[PDB]
């Protein structure tokens, strides 16, 4: 019944590793949840198999108001042990683009669709800001475990100490920890053991490293995951790798948020920048 | 305390002594009631001439009006048609007071629905609550055509009507080829009768706009009737008889007699006959179309003498000798069709009638109110009776049906003693026959107040009410007399004639007093 | 009995509706079960009319001027906009009093701006202050005005409260501007609350200097009763005789002195506790003054309620309350045994506005009718949960019951009596169902007190067995 | 009606007289009175005028009606506790948060807070 949320920052394969990690989760016979924020319907679209899934507050707005929506309408199961909901976001300029969760997953809540049958829930929430909908899982204790999706590159570092500092800010409101630090690879020298030395400095552990794959693009316009493509890829053992230290991750930590002119001395002394 | 075998209602229970005593300790405690002589001071100066004037310079204040607003005629109009149902666009409380009203008056079950908006139409319009309001009331009772009417709050908020019906057949709200007919009712505007006739052009142009390029005048042999906003079922019953009675192929339009009077049998019928769509899609085929009432159907008349090209005859309305033999004159001109020797024998009967009352009807004061063509008419019939018609009102009567009643009273020596009076209210008629008694007054059942305070000023100054007109409330089953066409000249001869020999009969009763004047002959 | 077909029931009922009107209706039908505390799990109540489905309630202009502020006498009440409201209104709701028309009292007569065209589009401010002074020299004798604003007043934006403040100020007057704009609130409740507030927020505070009245142990105020067809006559002169002083009554031969004097009141005795909780509540908050709820509809619930009331003074008011029930026990023990035998068994519906419904359950049931159905219009779930219990187990519940459902509930049902209103009396008189107008008493009445219930067991069987029910189908059919 | 217009975008709180009951809502007697408030639709869906208001004078409180538009808006913001939710909806009482666009004007004394950003933090 634990639940658990992607942080990062956009374009860091947020969606295609969290969906990997639900296809690993999914064959071990355990049934999970799978929602996200992310104000473009796209963390849905590898299992569910739809070209673009319905979010929640678009056919509430068609229905008049979300009291007229129906939960078999948005919870779609796309494979039989994984469900999937989309939160979805208003128009750009239209009032605060977070309240899409708010509405998400209060009705899910309200209709109750935790029930009995949960192994792991798992939301992918946009970390590029924390604020409104997008620190609401932090706030009201809803997500107990957050891992945060990273690159070398110096904004993914920047959004996680973002995360850090709002997860450090509301550590006494519930048990919202950080369970640990995964980290995507592009095509550039001295990349995990970067990520390694964030987690230490940040008092968190280094949970896995996925490489930059050909079989990803393939599975792209499969519109099927990797796991499902090719379990015989190199890359689908190392998504069910991934799976298995999450479910075996046991310290959740307080994590110490770092300024930022120690983020750019780890830098420069890895030469990622000059 | 009740007795079993006497029980009793609260007149006269409410006169035992214990009550009265509690009424008395009450109103003498904490009511702070003004002494009685100071309070028939003041009834004393309300009666006098000076009150009078101050009466009539009114200009803000309207006290006991004798008029509604246009959404109730839009929707008796509306109500005239097969399979249909009013739909007014606004508060469900208009929806209510009209159902209540017409449920008071004609004793018959009435359909009306509205979308019910609130503050969130207020703010941001009612197009959804058109939408809804549409498709429910479709798939709930099932009509052939819904007929929109509007309130005030949607007049003011401006909200159109035609984009919203078109924007709702468009999303797959209702199916686009269902007549959904609309018109603007604002309720400032007018009264009930200038609802009615928006109501009726409304519906004659959406469904006699798009398809005039086939029409040919006098194709089918048929005369169209527009009765207008009434409540006298027999009106509607005489008029057929008549004109069947007569040979000629007539099309009444917007007629509610059926759905306003359906028998008892176990089952509740909401629809009951009416006038089919056919026969308003084949209404400009006709030879012609009168108008029965026409000083509250002018829209109605530029519409059909501008588009259906029929040359509207100068009819008054069929009440009394005279107007009733006009309009067979007219009926025969057009459709060539002679009188038949029924109704000569039916219009010797009435002169038969007026002969005999004539004895009585004369040198009578009357001061009358109601709708202007009901009022006119009944000038006209009091006038050919020899009565003296000296209070006048109208209260939706403008400047032009002033001067033709001026006209008309002009014509003949017993409208000498006539004043004729327009934007007045209930008020300055108690003033009027207070000041200037009249013998009897005709009227709705609001005037029955203005009876009791003229008793309160004396036997010999009270004056008693007869009641014809709209509406009427504390009288069964009234609604179902006849007022126009010989018949109803015939039921108004022997009404007043009836209560003027109950007045007489009444006045004369004391006993060793004025009983030498109980004749058993009258 | 059979729940189960009650529920198969409204399954078949709603299906005709469309999914949204389907949905929203599923919410204010249920089947009572009278274990039940809180109403709000299983009936919704207090929500907005589905368009176009023929509802039955009204504005909150309704609410105000027909039901709370129309019957007091020595005030003249304003329609302030155009013609057809106050017409609609005018004297159609029987609160009975005494006193003069036109002179001292103004119940049964209209007062009207009269808007037209340019009044809409200009304003009305001006017109008002014009119609107050025209008021005021046509009618001297008045204690005071209310203006009561309807959906234009409200939509083109007028300043009441400043014309009423400056007329007042200028002469000498209390004018209590009132805003019950129709599109205000789903139904009359917000008019109840409207016309409470302004009495609070007016009247209450007019006069707090004064101490003049002499005061009086046993002072008690009647709240929420209108007097429909002399009910509150009947209810004071009960009181009375228990030996207590009745001081206010609200508002059926209300009167401005008394609502002005009623902060000075030992006990507040509510009847009507939807339209009048609200002032009873802002009473016991700030002048500390004790309420509670009576009813007087049957003789169980009479003798209940007066020794209740007795309960809260010394013994004398007690011995006076048992020799009332003593003195008045032979006249109702004489009418259940001419009229039970001929009305029991009866199984009865009922729909009204509020808190009618469950205050006559007592009175059916002591004449050996039972209630299989019931409902308000406008009802919030707190008098649900009062009148849950009221109710036996697999009846009937319903919430701003439609014409169509109504008429399908019959049909299925088939009762042998129905209370509702006059908008439904004839749509169920063709069916052959006997019907009683459950607002106005169909012009009878009273119903209250043992005067009253023997009135309403003599129209009730008057009602029920009559021949023309049984003529309804043609011998040759 | 007296309004009192406080944030901390505003040096000081601004105080003026509105008109009770007037069809266009706080949103109106916002923009005529040079009191900015981030407005963002004309549906009232948005929830970007999301506003605190307070009743100075308690005694008095004028019952409204709360549509089921706001209802939902005030919900997919979140400030609308349940029990705030249950009391308008059965004694017919104002919630602590309000929308400018669809709130209004009733003739008393009242206070309105703003933080300057759309509802929703
Ligand atoms: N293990 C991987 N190997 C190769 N490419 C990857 C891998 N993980 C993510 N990507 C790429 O990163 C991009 C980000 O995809 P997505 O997760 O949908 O967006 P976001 O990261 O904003 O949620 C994808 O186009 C995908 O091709
Ligand atoms: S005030 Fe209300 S509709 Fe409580 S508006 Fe209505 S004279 Fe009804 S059920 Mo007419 S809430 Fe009174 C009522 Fe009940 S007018 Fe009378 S009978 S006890
Ligand atoms: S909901 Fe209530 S009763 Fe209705 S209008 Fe509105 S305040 Fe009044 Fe009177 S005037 Fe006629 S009937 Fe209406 S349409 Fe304009
Ligand atoms: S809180 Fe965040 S998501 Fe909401 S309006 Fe502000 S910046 Fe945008
Ligand atoms: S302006 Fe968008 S909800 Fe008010
Ligand atoms: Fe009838
Ligand atoms: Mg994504």
């Amino acid at each position: 019944m634990r639940q658990c949320a992607i942080y990062g920052k956009g374009g860091i394969g947020k969606s295609t590793t969290t969906q990997n990690l639900v296809a690993a989760l999914a064959e071990m016979g355990k049934k999970v949840m799978i929602v996200g924020c992310d104000p473009k319907a796209d963390s849905t679209r590898l299992i569910l198999h739809s070209k673009a899934q319905n979010t929640i507050m678009e056919m509430a707005a068609e229905a008049g108001t979300v009291e007229d929506l129906e939960l078999e309408d948005v919870l779609k199961a796309g494979y039989g042990g994984v469900k999937c909901v989309e939160s979805g976001g208003p128009e750009p300029g239209v009032g605060c683009a977070g309240r899409g969760v708010i509405t998400a997953i209060n009705f899910l809540e309200e209709e109750g669709a935790y029930e009995d049958d949960l192994d792991f829930v798992f939301y992918d929430v946009l970390g590029d800001v924390v604020c409104g909908g997008f620190a609401m899982p932090i706030r009201e204790n809803k997500a107990q475990e957050i891992y945060i999706v990273c690159s070398g590159e110096m904004m993914a570092m920047y959004a996680a100490n973002n995360i850090s500092k709002g997860i450090v800010k509301y550590a006494n409101s519930g048990s919202v920890r950080l369970g640990g630090l995964i980290c995507n690879s592009r095509n550039t020298d001295r990349e995990d053991e970067l990520i390694i030395a964030l987690a230490n400095k940040l008092g968190t552990q280094m949970i896995h490293f996925v490489p930059r794959d050909n079989v990803v693009q393939r599975a792209e316009i499969r519109r099927m995951t990797v796991i499902e493509y090719d379990p015989k890829a190199k890359q689908a053992d190392e998504y069910r790798a991934l799976a298995r230290k999450v479910v075996d991750n046991k310290l959740l930590v307080i994590p110490n948020p770092i300024t930022m002119d120690e983020l750019e001395e780890l830098l420069m002394e890895f030469g990622i920048m000059e | 305390s009740q007795q079993v075998d006497k029980i009793k209602a609260s007149y006269p229970l409410f006169l035992d002594q214990d009550y009265k005593d509690m009424l008395a300790k009450k109103r003498d405690g904490f009511e702070e009631k003004y002494p009685q002589d100071k309070i028939d001071e003041v009834f004393q100066w309300t009666t006098t001439k000076e009150y009078q004037e101050l009466n009539f310079q009114r200009e803000a204040l309207t006290v006991n009006p004798a008029k509604a607003c246009q959404p109730l005629g839009a929707v008796l109009c509306a109500l005239g048609f097969e399979k249909t149902m009013p739909y007014v666009h606004g508060s469900q409380g208009c929806v209510a007071y009209f159902r209540s009203y017409f449920n008071r008056h004609f004793r018959e079950p009435v359909s009306c629905v509205s979308d019910s908006m609130t503050e969130d139409a207020a703010v941001f319009g009612g197009q959804q609550n058109m939408k809804d309001g549409l498709q429910n009331c479709k798939a709930t009772y099932k009509p052939d055509m819904i007929a929109v009417s509007t309130t005030c709050m949607a007049e003011v908020i401006g909200d159109d009507l035609n984009a919203f019906i078109n924007n709702s057949k468009k999303e797959g709200f209702i199916p686009d080829e269902f007549p959904v007919p609309f018109a603007h009712t604002p309720s400032f505007v007018g009264s009930h009768v200038t609802g009615w006739d928006n109501m009726f052009e409304g519906i004659a142009r959406y469904f006699t706009l798009k398809s005039m390029d086939d029409k040919v005048v006098g194709s089918n042999k048929k005369i169209n009737i527009v009765p207008g906003f009434e409540t006298y079922l027999g009106n509607f019953r005489v008029i057929k008889r008549m004109l069947s009675e007569m040979g000629v192929g007539y099309s009444l339009l917007s007629d509610p007699e059926e759905v306003l009077d359906t028998p008892a049998d176990g089952q509740f019928r909401m629809y009951a006959g009416g006038t089919t769509q056919e026969e308003m899609k084949d209404a400009p085929n006709a030879l012609n179309t009168v108008l029965l009432q026409p000083w509250h159907l002018e829209k109605t008349k530029k519409f059909v003498e501008g588009t259906w090209k029929h040359e509207v005859p100068k009819l008054n309305i069929p009440m009394g000798l005279d107007w009733t033999d006009e309009f067979l004159m007219k009926v025969s001109e057009i459709s060539g069709q002679p009188i038949p020797a029924s109704l000569t024998k039916e219009r010797g009967r009435l002169v038969d009638m007026m002969t005999d009352s004539h004895t009585w009807l004369h040198g009578k004061r009357f001061a009358l109110w109601g709708d202007p063509d009901f009022v006119m008419g009944l000038v006209k019939f009091l006038l050919e009776l020899g009565c003296e018609p000296v209070h006048i009102l109208c209260h939706n009567g403008n400047k032009r049906w002033k001067k033709a009643v001026d006209a008309i009273l002009a014509a003949s020596p017993y409208g000498k003693n006539a004043t004729v009076y327009i934007g007045k209210d209930l008020w300055h008629l108690r003033s009027l026959v207070f000041t200037d008694k009249p013998d009897f007054m005709i009227g709705n059942s609001y005037g029955k107040f203005i009876q009791r305070d003229t008793l309160h000023k004396g036997k010999e100054f009270e004056v008693p009410l007869i009641r014809i007109g709209f509406p009427i409330f504390d009288r069964h089953h009234l609604h179902r007399s006849t007022t126009l066409g010989y018949e109803g000249a015939m039921q108004i001869l022997t009404t007043l004639v009836n209560s003027i020999l109950e007045r007489l009969d009444e006045e004369t009763r004391g006993m060793q007093a004025t009983d030498y004047n109980h004749d058993l002959v009258r | 009995m059979s729940r189960e077909e009650v529920e198969s029931l409204i399954q078949e009922v709603l299906e005709v509706y469309p999914e949204k009107a389907r949905k929203d209706r599923n919410k204010h039908l249920a089947v009572n079960d009278p274990a039940v505390t809180q109403s709000k799990k299983c009936i919704i109540s207090n929500k907005k009319s589905q368009p176009g489905l023929m509802t039955i309630r009204g504005c909150a202009y309704a609410g105000s001027k027909g039901v709370v502020w129309g019957p007091i006498k020595d005030m003249i009440h304003i329609s302030h906009g155009p013609v057809g409201c106050g017409q609609y209104s005018r004297a159609g709701r029987r609160n009975y009093y005494i006193g003069t028309t036109g002179v001292n009292a103004f119940v049964t007569m209209n007062f009207t701006s009269d808007f037209q065209e340019k009044d809409i589009v200009f304003g009305g401010d001006k017109k008002l202050a014009k119609l107050i002074d025209e008021v005021e020299t046509l009618f001297p004798l008045n204690k005071g005005i209310s203006v009561q604003s309807e959906c234009p007043i409200g939509l083109i934006g007028d300043d009441i409260e400043s014309v009423s403040k400056v007329k007042g100020a200028e002469l000498s007057k209390t004018i209590v501007p009132v805003r019950c704009e129709g599109f205000r609130g789903v139904s009359q409740s917000l008019g109840h609350h409207i016309a409470n507030d302004a009495v609070r927020d007016w009247v209450l505070g007019k006069r707090d200097e004064d101490t003049t009245f002499a005061s009086t142990p046993y002072d008690v105020a009647i709240i929420g009763d209108y007097n429909i067809g002399g009910d509150a006559w009947s209810s004071r002169i009960l009181l009375e005789e228990m030996g207590l002083r009745c001081v206010a009554q609200w508002s059926g031969d209300g009167s401005i002195s008394e609502i002005e004097l009623t902060p000075k009141v030992k006990l507040n005795l509510v009847h009507c506790y939807r339209s009048m909780n609200y002032i009873s509540r802002h009473m016991e908050e700030k002048y500390g003054i004790p309420w509670m709820e009576y009813n007087f509809f049957g003789p169980t619930k009479t003798i209940e309620s007066l020794r209740a009331i007795a309960a809260k003074f010394d013994e004398s008011i007690q011995k006076k309350c048992e020799e009332v029930i003593a003195k008045y026990k032979p006249e109702w023990e004489a009418v259940v045994a001419k009229y039970r035998p001929r009305l029991e068994g009866k199984r009865v519906m009922l729909y009204i506005g509020g808190l009618r419904p469950r205050h006559v359950i007592g009175a059916y049931e002591d004449l050996g009718m039972e209630v299989v159905g019931t409902g308000y219009e406008f009802a919030h779930n707190d008098d649900y949960d009062r009148t849950m219990k009221e109710m036996g187990d697999s009846t009937l519940l319903y919430d701003d019951v439609t014409g169509y459902e109504f008429e399908e509930f019959v049909k299925r049902i088939k009762p042998d009596l129905i209370g509702s209103g006059i908008k439904e009396k004839f749509i169920f008189q063709k069916m052959g169902i006997p019907f009683r107008e459950m607002h106005s008493w169909d012009y009878s009445g009273p119903y209250h007190g043992f005067d009253g219930f023997a009135i309403f067991a003599r129209d009730m069987d008057m009602t029920l067995n009559n021949p023309c029910w049984k003529k309804l189908q043609a011998p040759w059919e | 009606a007296t309004i009192y217009f406080s944030s901390p975008l505003m040096p000081h709180n601004k105080k003026v007289q509105a008109v009770a009951g007037k069809r266009s809502t706080l949103l109106g007697v916002a923009q005529e009175n040079g009191v900015k408030i981030p407005f963002e639709c004309q549906d009232g869906n948005c929830g970007s005028c999301l506003v605190k208001i307070t009743h100075l004078d308690g005694e008095r409180i004028k019952g409204m009606l709360l549509t089921d538009k706001e209802r939902n808006v005030l919900k997919s913001v979140g400030k609308l506790p349940k029990s705030e939710e249950e009391r308008a909806a059965v004694r017919d009482l104002p919630p602590t948060y309000r929308l400018a666009c669809q709130t209004i004007v009733t003739d008393e004394d009242l206070l309105v807070e703003f933080t300057g950003e759309p509802g929703g933090a």
